[PDB]
């Protein structure tokens, strides 16, 4: 008995050269589109505290977001390199920057 | 008697089990020689390698009196793929050469 797992990205593609055919069945991965999750995410990486985190809170609260995890990490791994009264700013200025296009 | 050579193509739609029934058609000739080509026996083989393997197994075939011959999924045999197309002029050619060859007299 073989078992056979296969990872990509573009779909469309494999489906223009007749492939999507050979495989038994599909499995969809999303993004994080909400900022409940996103409010989950950050508390259990647990790198911004309780009021930054209120303060996030309120600026997004209320908005939509797409941004893959991955990606998440590496933001707030650039935010935090700078004084410790500027880290929120910069970290939604460039939450703000990436751009959804969903 | 007058026509030695006799050629069939079975089509339909996929996931239909065309191989199947072809191999049971050739199971039921109880004819003395039998033989399949299928293209995964040939995995990584270039243009070369695949016609020669093509040429020796026809050859085995015309060498007894009468034989039964199965190829099966053509369109992977050569290199196809909507896009572009593309595909190996060189395995088509000697197919259609070998689809109107006749075997020695009597054969
Ligand atoms: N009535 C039937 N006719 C043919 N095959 C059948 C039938 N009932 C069950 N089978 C079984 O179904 C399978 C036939 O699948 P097969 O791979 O031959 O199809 P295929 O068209 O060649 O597929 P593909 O297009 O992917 O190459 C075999 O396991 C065969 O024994």
């Amino acid at each position: 008995k073989l078992l056979i797992i296969g990872t990509t990205s573009r779909k469309d593609v494999l489906q223009e050269m007749e492939m999507l055919n050979a495989f038994s069945t599909t499995i969809h991965v999303p993004n994080i589109a909400t900022g409940e999750q996103l409010l989950e995410a950050l508390e259990l990486l647990g790198n911004f505290k309780d009021k930054e985190r209120t303060t996030i809170a309120q600026q997004v609260k209320g908005k939509k977001v797409w941004i893959g995890i991955k990606k998440l990490l590496m933001l707030i791994e650039m935010s935090l390199q700078m004084d410790p009264e500027y880290r929120v700013r910069k970290f939604l200025a460039l939450l703000r920057e990436e751009g959804a296009s969903p | 008697d007058r026509t030695p050579l006799v050629s069939v193509l079975l089509e339909g739609p996929p996931h239909s089990g065309k191989t199947a029934l072809a191999a049971k058609i050739a199971e039921e000739s109880n004819f003395p020689f039998i033989k399949i080509c299928s293209p995964d026996k040939m995995i990584g083989f270039s243009e070369t390698a695949k016609c020669q393997a093509m040429k020796k197994i026809f050859d085995d075939a015309y060498k007894s009196q009468l034989s039964c011959v199965v190829v099966d999924d053509i369109e992977r045999l050569l290199d196809y793929v909507p896009i572009g197309p593309r595909f190996s002029n060189l395995v088509l050619q000697a197919l259609l050469v070998l689809l109107k060859k006749a075997p020695p007299q009597g054969r």
